[PDB]
């Protein structure tokens, strides 16, 4: 089976400035698209989504905004392993995992639902 | 054919077409000198700016049409941010001056 | 031009060696290097640095084929 | 105030020589591994050409190890590979350099033509190239011994030239020798050695070489650069991501052919680094050091050497000179564009002028991003995510909801060869279905479209300007003028024009024949009731206006003599204009001109409102008119076989005289043609004089002929479609046919297209249709050539000042070609501003004073006295320097008033002439390029070169002399004149400097020297209007006229006293500068010059702007070039500004830059 | 005024700088700025813009005096703020 | 990024390790299927329409 494997690294790259053959001379490279970019059409959402959950995380009580901005990267560095968040908020452990269901909970009412459903697809 | 946004080649951030919404008009020389002779400035800019080889703008442009500012905020093409590192991975020192 | 050219050129001047001359370089090379191994033998830093050394070999700091290669027999 | 340190706002491009300090600024770590990437896993491996620790990770914030994954790190060096996290795109921008083992020569200043480092050192090409493969030695400051500075050596002679003098003697070979004498070089002390040299030895073979040399020699030290510099020691690498390796399908990779020529540098460069540590022979070291050399040079710029080629492949690599090219012309060939579309064409006759037909799908794709946000702007869409599966889902309502972003919003429109600037022209969207593109039929005409498959692309002006700027400035009904001649190019085109003539046409006894009717209404209550014919003698009670009051509308009632057909046609009409100009015949001639008389009398709306209604019904009664085209249509003179059996017999007879001797062969083939020629002639006017008129009809009466009502005839009679010259091809023989070396032949096509053409006939009509599908093939090639080369001499020419204040202008008359005015003085004077105050026939009476802009009013006002020639400001002339003051200029513009601050008039100018040049033929389109291009013909005829009586002196020795001898002056001119081509000159007449001497041809060169600037501008805009107006195309002579600026932009200094003798220099710079000594600097050391007459070409070639220069120049010397010297390039620019990506410095854009050269030096 | 700029061109007198002077007004109400100062018949703040030059009320000179009288009433506002910014003495 | 694995916790959906890349019907053409074929490299067993 190695041989496919083999026989895939063993042609050597293509020039890039190969001539494709058109009327207008284009090269090879001239048509290898960057799979890299992120699409306006997409990052236009995102910056959508940015003011999405903020609207929905000022519509939960101030303390579960803390405990889910902390839990997901949101605004923040890094993401909090949860007992670390505990270590922040005094009363810790169990007590902070139900202030995280309870605003997924909260949030998943078709009320503050309604914006955020749609961003799945 | 019709293209808002598409996709765009990697060694020049233009636009090409592949699946979904196809390649973009070409804007060659001579179409150039049309807005020349107009007064089309912005026309023109945004057609080699934002419109085309500008990373940056293209997007910060897209972002502003949908939120409702026909704007622009242009910056520079790649296609000369790209002459500056050829000429300049020549032996040639080519720089931006003043300020 | 074109260096394959002068490159040709220029070692074209250089004369083949007799099957004689062979050996007269291979014993001015054994001179030279002999020469400076006696050199090399009357430097005391160079003999106390070879004990330095094998004072190190001895207290498992290397090993003995970090040191040396071998001896005359 | 603080200076600065980071990022704001640039001004200006410096370019310059790079130090190899210079270059380890950019680079982030040398490159030491001729690797790429690992070969199972496909990471880069470390000090390779493709690095994460050099160049950047090769995803986005991630290390390439591992460790450091979050995007929270970022600023952060991973403790194991030297990588900091950041985007991939740094990839893009950082660089990397090598450090050179031995150092090395850049091709670019080695071989570009002139040899930077050649004429630097004054030492040759072959005599460098020998010191650099180590072939003989130089010396370097040879001192005071037996040898030069820069003699050079052998191996024998070096050795027997070390043997006398050891030390105080220096002699070096290879690149070190090279880089230690431009090093040991001084440019002071040899600037003051070349100084003295030129005011010591007076000879024109010493002096013209040494002024030469030192204007670059005193511009490298105030340029900054070092001489060493050319001397390459550290070689920067190019961001992978420039050069990538990206993978492809199938799991197979692709990469610049960089990466081949990178790594063979990096390999000989470490072998040669290796060749020193193993202490080699000198044998192998110089052959490394020579293929190092060599690698550098394949990379830099490949095709100056032996031309390496591709790995495994033929093809040669491509170098980073060749990443800029890619031959002439190649940083600007175009860019593909966002927002955009293309579709095949149709009509759609129902728009108003500033509309077009957009298809439901193209205008859902376009505007894509303004749906999405007024989907959700309004609420029918939660979020852009729901937005974008409704108009995929293609909702009822987004449907509507595109109505709203469409109404008030441009679009552009694009046809192919984009020949003027009306190829783009913005209109109001129409939300059409299908997938056709509907187009104005109005606007066809500046199109160049037909329907016949033809496509137009589209674009959507995005910025809140743009949007302006398409409805102010490109807007359809903005630009319903011609720029190249104030006349209307919103003509009625066909279709329309028969319809108009089919109305304003009448007949001898037709329905209605003699009534009178109360007005224009009750006559097309008569013509839709069956009642009364389009076309009969009526009289009908008409009202017109006449603006003749200080700006009001006197009105006039009559009972005109007229038809019904022009009676309805009268109901369009707006307001001001006379009855008569409907009541003649209307045909196309006609039909503009009334168009055109609308827009200077009534203003814009009116004029573009009224073009509406003139195709609206001009469609409508030519629908009406049932005009078609059956076979019987084409009628044959009855009396066609006479002429040809007539001309049968001349022939038959030179042929009869021929055979006895009494006329030569090329006689009878001369004589031959004319009788045919006649007989054709004979034909032509034959069949038009029974088709116009043998409609013989009755009134009342007997008989009375007319024009025929014939559909064929009213086809050209009114100027739709068809032309004398085909038609003569239908019923009539068709022509003399050319035989394809270029004789015609001397039986013609007897027969024609009502009739069959037989084998014979047809095999031989073959040879001009495909001759004539190549040159109308190969002539619309060398107009697009043209308008490039009038584009790259203009271009950069704007509107600046407002009235440069001068008297200067060139005097205007009728051009009266021989027989009668080929060109009246009131369309080459109308829109121009006069010079001075023009007078009546008699004086004290001015009639326009000084400069007023010579319109309408005032060309009759001139019309009326008989004013024969009136001076007028011309561009030439503007003495605005840097640009044309809009007075001097004229008031043509799509807008009928005077030229407005900003507008780019160099290329409107450019276009406007390139734009007819598919339309013309010594003479020809060729003829053009040889005016514009300056160039001299063969055998030219020689001017009276000074005042005085001529004689003659010496006798034959090949030349013979002419003496001049002026009354007063010095007479010690003499000119050798070969006598063997016949003179013209009276060998006792007193001469005017100036006059023929011989006759023939005659160089510009000479009439700008002898007769002066306003005769050569002259001479050219007659002669090349010459080659446009026989072909019937109409082009003012202001665009003609600033392109002969731009031929004359430059001078030559006579006398001194500032800067040097004989340098040619801008006019606006000497004028300049030698203003600026008339007062301040001395009393008046100023210069004298004399201008210089280049052609277009040669006149494009001298721009300031180096960016502007590698566009269309031959990049790699324009880049050389500017780089030893330092230039900067301030933008300034049109050309320019465009390749950076900003505003134009014209248009909206000049007030841009308006505002921005004033803060430039200023604080 | 939709179909022709003939009649604004004559208010401001260049053509070119009418559409930077119209542009920086339709900015002034598409980005929330101001609301327009003639009745809107549904037209966009491209042709608004235009309509309020032929209708004379807007130009350069009439935007300018408007701002630099706005940048008073800000800088009065914020007035009270600012002086208490004498911790720089 | 952050905001998107809130909204996976949220309406909880598995976040799949597979992307969406089907064949499917180019935008604005629209017919009959009137033919499948498929060409299985040697040695993957034919699937169940294969
Ligand atoms: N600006 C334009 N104005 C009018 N027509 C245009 C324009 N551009 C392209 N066409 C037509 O579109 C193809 C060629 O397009 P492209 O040159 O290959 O470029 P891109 O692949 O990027 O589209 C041809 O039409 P056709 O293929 O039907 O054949 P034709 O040239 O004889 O008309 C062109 O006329
Ligand atoms: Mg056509
Ligand atoms: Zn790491
Ligand atoms: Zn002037």
């Amino acid at each position: 089976d190695k041989i496919r494997k083999v026989l895939k690294i063993a042609k050597e790259p293509i020039s890039m400035e190969t001539p494709i053959g058109d009327d207008e001379d284009s090269h090879l490279g001239d048509f290898i698209e960057d799979t890299t970019l992120e699409l306006p059409l997409d990052s236009a959402t995102t910056e959508s989504l940015r003011a999405a959950t903020h609207d929905v995380l000022a519509g939960l009580t101030a303390r579960e905004a803390k405990v889910l901005r902390m839990r997901f990267g949101i605004d923040m560095n890094t993401d909090y392993t949860l007992e670390e968040v505990g270590k922040q908020f005094d009363v810790t452990r169990e007590r902070i995992r139900q202030i995280e269901a309870k605003a997924l909970r909260k949030l998943r009412h078709p009320s503050r639902s309604e914006v955020l459903r749609s961003f799945l697809d | 054919h019709a293209r808002s946004t598409g996709s765009y080649s990697l060694v020049t951030q233009q636009p090409l077409g592949g699946k979904a919404q196809f390649g973009g008009q070409r804007f060659g020389e001579m179409e150039v000198w049309a807005l020349e002779a107009y007064g089309a400035a912005y026309t023109l800019q945004e057609m080699l700016t934002v419109k085309s080889d500008d990373v940056n703008g293209r997007t910060k442009m897209y972002k502003n049409i949908v939120d409702g500012n026909h704007q622009m905020e242009p910056g520079m093409p790649e296609s000369f941010n790209v002459l500056l590192k050829e000429i300049r991975s020549l032996g040639i020192n080519i720089e931006l001056e003043d300020e | 031009t074109d260096p394959v050219r002068m490159y040709m050129r220029e070692m074209g001047t250089v004369e083949l060696l007799t099957r004689e001359g062979e050996i007269d370089i291979a014993k001015r090379i054994e001179d030279g290097i002999n020469q400076v191994q006696c050199s090399v033998a009357e430097y005391p830093e160079a003999i106390t640095y070879l004990l330095e050394q094998y004072d190190r070999v001895e207290a498992e700091e290397a090993r003995l084929s970090d040191l040396i290669t071998g001896f005359v027999d | 105030l603080k200076a600065q340190t980071k990022t704001e706002e640039f001004d200006a491009i410096k370019i310059a020589l790079a130090s190899p300090d210079m270059i380890r600024s950019w680079s982030f770590g040398e490159v030491k591994k001729p690797e790429t990437i690992n070969y199972r896993t496909f990471k880069p491996e470390r000090d390779g050409l493709f690095c994460a620790r050099i160049f950047g990770p090769v995803k986005d914030y991630e290390c390439l190890c591992g460790k450091y994954k979050r995007l929270k790190h970022r600023g952060v060096i991973c403790e194991k590979c030297g990588v900091e996290v950041t985007q991939t795109k740094v990839r893009r921008e950082r660089m990397g350099h090598i450090e050179l083992a031995s150092p090395t020569a850049h091709i670019w200043f080695l071989k570009s033509l002139p040899s930077r480092i050649g004429l630097l050192l004054d030492m040759p090409l072959r005599d460098i190239e020998r010191v650099l493969y180590f072939e003989s030695y130089v010396v370097i400051e040879g001192g005071m011994t037996n040898l030069e500075r820069q003699q050079i050596l052998t191996e024998e002679q070096y050795l027997d030239a070390l043997e006398e003098f050891g030390d105080e003697f220096d002699a070096k070979m290879g690149a070190e020798a090279i880089q230690a004498l431009l090093k040991s070089m001084d440019l002071e002390q040899e600037c003051e050695q070349l100084r003295e040299e030129l005011n010591e030895t007076n000879s024109e073979t010493k002096r013209k070489k040494l002024t030469k040399r030192i204007k670059l020699l005193e511009a490298f030290v105030q340029s900054g650069n070092k001489p060493e510099w050319m001397i390459l020691t550290v070689l920067p690498v190019l961001p992978p991501d420039l050069r990538p390796l990206v993978p492809l399908d199938g799991g197979r990779f692709a990469t610049s052919d960089l990466n081949d020529l990178y790594r063979r540098v990096i390999n000989r460069n470490n072998r040669l680094k290796r060749l020193l540590d193993l202490a080699a022979p000198d044998i192998i070291v110089r052959n490394e050091k020579r293929m190092l050399q060599e690698a550098v040079d394949a990379l830099l710029d490949n095709g100056r050497r032996g031309r390496a080629i591709t790995g495994s492949n033929k093809r040669p690599l491509k170098s980073l000179a060749d990443m800029i090219k890619g031959r002439f012309r190649q940083n600007l060939l175009g860019k593909r564009v966002d927002y955009s579309g293309r579709s095949v064409i149709t009509v759609g006759p129902y728009l108003r002028l500033h509309q077009c037909g957009l298809p439901k799908k193209m205008a859902l794709e376009l505007f894509k991003p303004f749906i999405y946000g007024k989907l959700e702007l309004r609420g029918l869409a939660t979020t852009i995510k729901a937005a974008k599966k409704m108009v995929e889902r293609e909702e009822a309502v987004v449907w509507d909801i595109l109505d709203e972003v469409i109404r008030e919003h441009p679009v552009l429109l694009n046809r192919a060869p984009t020949l003027h600037r009306l190829g783009i022209q913005a209109f109001e969207p129409v939300l059409i279905e299908g997938k056709a593109i509907q187009l104005h039929p109005l606007v066809c005409a500046a199109y160049n479209a037909d329907f016949d498959g033809d496509q137009m692309a589209v674009h959507v002006p995005l910025t809140l300007e743009a949007q302006l700027e398409a409805r102010a400035l490109m807007m359809s009904t903005n630009n319903i003028l011609s720029p190249a001649n104030g006349e209307p190019i919103i003509v009625p085109s066909q279709d329309v024009v028969l319809g108009l003539y089919y109305m304003t046409r009448d007949c001898v006894n037709a329905k209605g024949e003699g009534m009178v009717l109360t007005g224009p209404k009750e006559a097309e209550r008569l013509y839709r009731s069956g009642l009364a014919s389009l076309h009969a003698r009526v009289k009908v009670r008409i009202t017109e206006y006449e603006k003749d009051a200080n700006g009001e509308l006197v009105a006039k009632t009559s009972l005109k003599d007229t038809t019904v057909g022009r009676a309805i046609l009268w109901m369009i009409v707006p307001k001001g204009l006379p009855y008569s100009i409907v009541n003649q015949a209307l045909g196309k001639k006609a039909i503009s001109k009334m168009l055109n008389t609308c827009y200077r009398i009534l203003g814009l709306k009116p004029t573009v409102i009224f073009a509406d209604q003139i195709m609206y019904t001009g469609f409508a009664y030519a629908a009406r008119s049932g005009a078609s085209v059956g076979i019987d249509d084409m009628v044959i003179p009855e009396k066609k076989h006479e002429i040809i059996s007539e001309a049968e017999a001349e022939v038959a007879e030179i042929q009869e005289q021929f055979q006895s001797g009494l006329v030569t062969a090329g006689e009878r083939y001369n004589k031959v043609i004319d009788i045919w020629a006649a007989a054709n002639d004979r034909v032509s006017k034959a069949m038009m004089d029974n088709l116009q008129t043998e409609t013989v009809i009755n009134r009342d009466g007997q008989e009375e002929k007319q024009v025929s009502f014939n559909s064929i005839y009213m086809m050209a009679d009114s100027g739709a479609r068809g032309s004398a010259a085909q038609i003569r091809q239908l019923a009539g023989m068709r022509g003399l046919m050319a035989k394809p070396d270029g004789s015609i032949i001397e039986t013609p096509i007897t027969a024609n297209f009502r009739e069959g053409l037989n084998v014979l006939q047809y095999f031989i009509s073959t040879h001009g249709a495909r001759k004539g599908l190549a040159d109308t093939a190969l002539k619309t090639a060398n107009s697009g050539y043209l308008t490039r080369r009038l584009v790259d001499v203009a271009q950069d020419l704007v509107v600046t000042e407002d009235d440069c204040g001068t008297h200067e202008g060139i005097m205007m008359t009728p051009v009266i070609e021989g027989g009668d005015v080929k060109e009246p003085l009131r369309d080459r004077v109308l829109g121009r501003v006069t010079a001075e105050d023009v007078l009546k026939p008699g004086t004290a009476d001015i009639l326009v004073p000084r400069n007023t802009l010579l319109h309408e009013q005032w060309c009759d006002l001139l019309e009326e006295n008989s004013v024969d020639a009136v001076k007028v400001r011309s561009v030439v002339s503007c003495d605005t320097d840097f640009g044309v003051c809009a007075h001097c200029y004229g008031r043509d513009l799509a807008r009928g008033h005077i030229i407005n601050k900003g507008e780019a008039i160099g290329v409107i100018a450019a276009q406007s002439i390139g734009e007819p040049g598919t339309q013309l033929t010594t003479g020809g389109l060729p003829r053009v390029a040889d005016l514009f291009e300056a160039r001299r013909p063969k055998e030219p005829a020689i001017l009276a070169e000074i005042s005085g009586i001529v004689s003659f002196g010496k006798e034959t020795k090949g030349k013979r002399r002419l003496v001049i001898t002026p009354v007063d002056g010095s007479d010690p001119y003499e000119e050798m004149i070969p006598k063997w081509r016949q003179l013209n000159v009276f060998e006792g007449e007193r001469v005017e400097r100036g006059d023929v001497i011989s006759d023939g041809p005659e160089a510009p060169h000479d009439i700008l020297r002898l007769r002066g600037v306003h005769a050569v501008t002259r001479y050219i805009v007659n002669e090349v209007q010459d080659v446009y107006r026989l072909q019937g195309v109409k082009i003012n002579d202001k665009h003609i006229e600033v392109i002969v600026r731009q031929m004359l932009r430059k001078a030559t200094i006579v006398n001194a006293g500032s800067s040097d003798f004989l340098e040619g220099e801008q006019v606006e710079y000497s004028r300049v500068k030698i203003a600026n000594r008339e007062l301040e600097a001395n009393g008046k050391v100023g210069a004298t010059y004399s201008r210089d007459l280049l052609g277009i070409t040669k006149a494009s070639l001298a721009t300031e702007s180096f960016i502007s220069a590698a566009s269309f120049q031959e990049t790699t010397r324009v880049l050389t070039e500017a780089a030893v010297a330092g230039k900067r390039d301030e933008l300034r620019g049109l050309k320019e500004n465009v390749i950076v990506g900003r505003l134009i410095p014209a248009g909206t854009g000049y007030a841009y830059h308006q505002d921005r050269m004033r803060r430039r030096a200023a604080g | 005024a939709r179909v022709t700029v003939q009649d604004a061109v004559e208010k401001i007198g260049n053509r070119f700088d009418l559409v930077l002077v119209a542009a920086r007004r339709a900015r002034q109400m598409q980005v929330g700025g101001k609301d327009p100062l003639v009745p809107e018949e549904n037209d966009k703040t491209t042709v608004i813009a235009l309509r309020e030059i032929e209708e004379g009320l807007i130009n350069n000179q009439i935007l300018d005096v408007r701002e630099r009288q706005e940048q008073q009433e800000q800088e009065a506002a914020e007035l009270q703020a600012v002086t208490a910014i004498a911790e720089g003495r | 990024t952050p905001e998107e694995k809130l909204l996976r916790a949220i309406f909880g959906e598995k976040a799949s390790d597979v992307k969406d890349s089907s064949l499917r019907v180019p935008n604005g053409v629209s017919g009959t299927v009137i033919d499948v074929q498929v060409f299985t490299r040697d040695g993957v067993e034919k699937d169940k329409r294969a």
